[PDB]
């Protein structure tokens, strides 16, 4: 996970005009919806039927604000992934069971997401540098899973 | 695609495993949850110690459906329907472990057939397995 | 399988697509040989920076065959049959490719396409390129 | 990536019994059988038409050979694999244009043919340390892509 000087800078440029509470709840949505096994862990939640049940959900938007607030802290320590989601990782194997390819798929939607929202701004180049922090924070992640 | 030169493998190889077949899924099942621990988590209900009697029950249903898809390797999509249905519908696991579960079989079939785990058997079993992944994952979304 | 909502779904939203089809593969192979650099392996020959004619012209090729794709969405496995013979055979691109250019496709729509690319476009736009790469990858073995 | 003291003395115990040429022959054939596209890279063998002709190939045989002698080089470095297979990771990206998916697939057929010759001896246990050590391996001949 090495990001130039100048991903870094177009990293935290981008993320400063994101509003993180609803992108949030839009990229785990899209989750949900896009590939629809991922409601396996949400049978809480009520109501995932349909495309519309599942993004104007408001359990599942109040968890996407949750994800990606997270992410959000992570985003300032990008030397040190494995060590800032260490605890998050032992929390999503040992207590919520949950299949690391999850947070694979949801960076990729999220870079869908920034580019639907970000439209022409989210270059090729400022992709580049999204899909190393995707990866990092998805490797971080998996890293304390036994 | 199964060609039906690899029809003929897979069904003498499953042929030669015979009443192993429990056992070597059970077994397949065991080398999945230690080397793939990820795959652990569709299966925090069961109990995962050593020689558990629910995975060993657990590995002669998985063996029981694949000695059907062989008996059916023309008609699998068919065979397989119910199975299909609830790995799509209910157990939802993602499809990336379907390769994990295969890659497993593989590994237990080489450790017990000396003879017939040639290079051509390999390929076709290799085939098999992901001809029945494909079948399983088919009703996902 | 794609559903009738698919269907219709890739059907308005390639056609939203429309003219911009080549210059949009074109921006998806630079998306994805700038985000992915294992892929640069399968074209050494290319110039794969930024404004490459190359990629530029390559990208009108893709684009044709997702058009086509599109024209015969009930029937890919013959109207791709070629190009999965020629990704198979002499290009031997190995199938877990398929799915970064796939995901620099959807990018690239979900870049351009602010008031189509909703939710339920999305998921059926992931599905058809997901079955084109499943047919792309038919015929590897 | 990290292995645990006695999952290293699991690796190195049953090392110790294996034949690399029969191993490495084995292994870089079967890849080429199994997953035919990785013919791409050897051409120049000559004869790789049926499985019979892959396998007795005196360059395949010979390849095997090399890439598992490396391979058997690195596990005296099992705690940077990253660092002792930089050089090679540059060659096969930069020189070879080898896709790092290659190295996933030869590690996995690795592990059959590990399975296919010591049968039950290659134990659950021991399989997962392997499978451990062919992960490192690979993510270590991947690092340095560009
Ligand atoms: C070769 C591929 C597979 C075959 C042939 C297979 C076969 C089966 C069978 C026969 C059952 C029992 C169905 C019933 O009770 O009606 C089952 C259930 C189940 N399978 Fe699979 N399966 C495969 C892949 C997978 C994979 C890759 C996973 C996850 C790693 C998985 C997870 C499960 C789970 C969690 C259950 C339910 C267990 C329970 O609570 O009773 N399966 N499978
Ligand atoms: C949506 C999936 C894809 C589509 C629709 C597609 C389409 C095409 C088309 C139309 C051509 C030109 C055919 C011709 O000249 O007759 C081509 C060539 C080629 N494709 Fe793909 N392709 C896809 C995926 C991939 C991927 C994932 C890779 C590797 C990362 C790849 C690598 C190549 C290469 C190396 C060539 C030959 C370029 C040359 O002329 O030297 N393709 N593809
Ligand atoms: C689709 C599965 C899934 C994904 C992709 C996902 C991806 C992520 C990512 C990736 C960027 C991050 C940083 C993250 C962060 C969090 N998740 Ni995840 N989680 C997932 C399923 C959950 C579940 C399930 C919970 C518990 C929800 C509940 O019902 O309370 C959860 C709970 C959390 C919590 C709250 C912990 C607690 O309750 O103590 C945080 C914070 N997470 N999750
Ligand atoms: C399918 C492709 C493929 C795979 C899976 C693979 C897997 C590996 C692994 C994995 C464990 C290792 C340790 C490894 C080691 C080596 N490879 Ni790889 N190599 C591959 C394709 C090659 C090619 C091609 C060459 C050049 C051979 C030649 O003809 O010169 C090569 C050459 C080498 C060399 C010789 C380099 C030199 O001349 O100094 C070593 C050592 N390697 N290769």
């Amino acid at each position: 996970v090495h990001l130039t000087p100048e991903e870094k800078s177009a990293v935290t440029a981008l993320w400063g005009k994101v509003n993180v509470d609803e992108v949030g709840g839009e990229a785990l949505g899209r989750l949900l919806v896009v590939y629809p096994w991922t409601q396996r862990f949400f049978e809480s939640f009520g109501d995932l039927s349909t495309p519309d049940a599942v993004m104007g959900n408001p359990k599942v938007k109040a968890h996407g604000k949750k994800v990606l607030g997270a992410f959000s802290d992570g985003l300032a320590h990008l030397d040190n992934l494995k060590g800032t989601f260490a605890t998050l990782s032992e929390l999503h194997c040992d207590k919520l069971h949950v299949d690391p390819e999850n947070f694979r798929l949801l960076g990729n939607v999220l870079v869908c997401v920034l580019a639907h929202h970000f439209g022409k701004e989210f270059t090729p180049p400022v992709q580049a540098a999204y899909q190393k922090v995707v990866a990092g924070v998805a490797n971080a992640l998996a890293h304390k899973y036994h | 695609v199964l060609s039906p030169a690899d029809k003929t493998n897979v069904k003498a190889a499953w042929g030669k495993v015979g009443a192993h077949a429990g056992e070597y899924g059970a077994e397949a099942l065991e080398r999945m949850f230690l080397s793939f621990p990820t795959t652990k988590t569709y299966f925090p209900h069961f109990d995962l110690s050593h020689g558990s009697a629910q995975v060993k029950g657990h590995g002669k249903k998985v063996a029981d459906a694949l000695t059907n898809a062989v008996a059916h390797v023309d008609d699998m999509p068919n065979a397989l329907s119910a199975l299909s249905d609830l790995h799509a519908h209910k157990l939802r696991v993602d499809p990336v472990n379907f390769k994990l579960l295969s890659h497993c079989l593989l590994v237990t079939l080489a450790a017990h057939l000396p003879a017939e785990f040639t290079p051509a058997v390999h390929a076709s079993l290799d085939k098999f397995l992901a001809s029945v992944s494909t079948v399983l994952t088919s009703k996902y979304r």
